């Protein structure tokens, strides 16, 4: 708590975490990450920018790769199409 | 009653995930409301009702002692009757 | 060859540059057209954005978002704002007369609001196959206005405005079951006839 609380305020902190022994739960494929986009470049997205200007927000996201599909990540090779 | 699925934006609440957390966002109505993973209840909220709500979560003015004004309106000093 | 206009009439339908009532209840933001399409600069960016408007009612007030010449102008609630004036501001021009918001932004591109919904973008001679989105291509064949944004045309156009949404985590909408009457018109016949 005590570390959203500070970031809340307009002071974020960064890789708390890390040697905290102590990370926040999350899905497979994820673990957690500390201010990442809310505007998370998915797998079938459109390829649009610079509407997402909103505040920055902590949360588990993907790896580097790895766009989101449906709630895991997968590479991005790999995007299906949809019909 | 119905179990429906998600996401879901009926009636201006887009009820969606974001970092693989869920959220509820009320925008049209001032506030934004999420849980993590581990169930930890969030609420951001705007301005406009500063000095108005008072609930669970204190009013939102600018002391943090005054906070417990219940339903009535009496400030108590105790945090679990309130 | 004349100059084309989509058109938003009512909360929830879309006239093509072509021409192509269809159907589509949305409730996220969505590309109305653009020219960012396929194997081009893609100078404009005309987005459109409905709340609460899957059900037309006194809610479903629009939200429109118009983005050229790298500029942020746009408008809901009766009045027009610029969140990022464009470069070329020789071009840009307002007419508020009227009813309507004229509003153009260069040689072959204007648009109109009626204050309340409706979107009527018009564009000239130049493009004629240059743009995509919800209005489709504008290129005079009026049965391949559905080419959705995965490059196939769609028969459903419920499925079809979906693709064309930009959060790509949002709501999309829901296949409705086909009938001639709706929610309130549905089972009230006497309703239905003083309607019609
Ligand atoms: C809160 O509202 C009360 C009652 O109207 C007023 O007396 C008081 O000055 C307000 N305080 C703040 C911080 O706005
Ligand atoms: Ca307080
Ligand atoms: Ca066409």
């Amino acid at each position: 708590e005590y570390a959203r609380t500070c970031a809340q305020e307009g002071m974020v902190l960064y890789g708390w975490t890390d040697h905290s022994a102590c990370s926040p739960v999350c899905p497979a494929g994820m673990e957690y990450r500390q201010c990442v986009s809310p505007c998370a470049r998915t797998c079938q997205s459109l390829h649009i920018n610079e509407m997402c200007q909103e505040r920055c927000v902590d949360g588990c996201s993907c790896p580097e790769g790895q766009l989101l599909d449906e709630g895991l990540c997968v590479e991005s090779t790999e995007c299906p199409c949809v019909h | 009653d119905q179990r429906v699925s998600m996401p879901y934006a009926s009636k201006g609440l887009y009820l969606e995930t974001e970092a693989g957390y869920y959220k509820l966002s009320g925008e049209a109505y001032g506030f934004v409301a999420r849980i993590d993973g581990s169930g930890n209840f969030q609420v951001l909220l705007s301005d406009r009702y500063f000095n108005k709500t008072c609930g669970l979560c204190g009013n939102f003015n600018i002391f943090a002692e005054d906070d417990f004004m219940t339903q009535e309106g009496t400030l108590t000093s105790d945090p679990y009757d309130f | 060859v004349c100059d084309a206009t989509c058109s938003t009439i009512g909360m929830a339908h879309y006239l093509t540059f072509d021409g192509l009532k269809y159907l589509f209840p949305g409730e996220c933001q969505y590309v109305l057209v653009q020219d960012y399409c396929g194997s081009n600069p893609g100078t404009f960016r005309i987005l459109v954005g409905n709340k609460g408007c899957s059900h037309p009612s006194v809610k479903c007030k629009k939200r429109v978002t118009i983005l050229v010449e790298g500029g942020e102008i746009e408008l809901f609630d009766g009045e027009v704002n610029v969140k990022r004036p464009m470069k070329d501001e020789t071009h840009f021009e307002v007419v508020e007369s009227g009813r309507y918001i004229i509003l153009l932004l260069g040689k072959a591109l204007s648009v109109v609001w009626d204050r309340h919904l409706s979107i009527s973008v018009v564009l000239k001679q130049t493009y004629q196959e240059k743009v995509c989105g919800l209005c489709g291509n504008f290129d005079g064949i009026q049965n391949n206005d559905l080419t959705s944004s995965n490059l196939q045309v769609e028969e459903d156009p419920v499925d079809f405005g979906n693709s064309w949404k930009v959060s790509s985590q949002c709501a999309d909408t829901r296949k409705v079951p086909l009938d001639s009457s709706p929610a309130t018109c549905h089972n009230n016949i006497m309703k239905q006839t003083m309607v019609d």
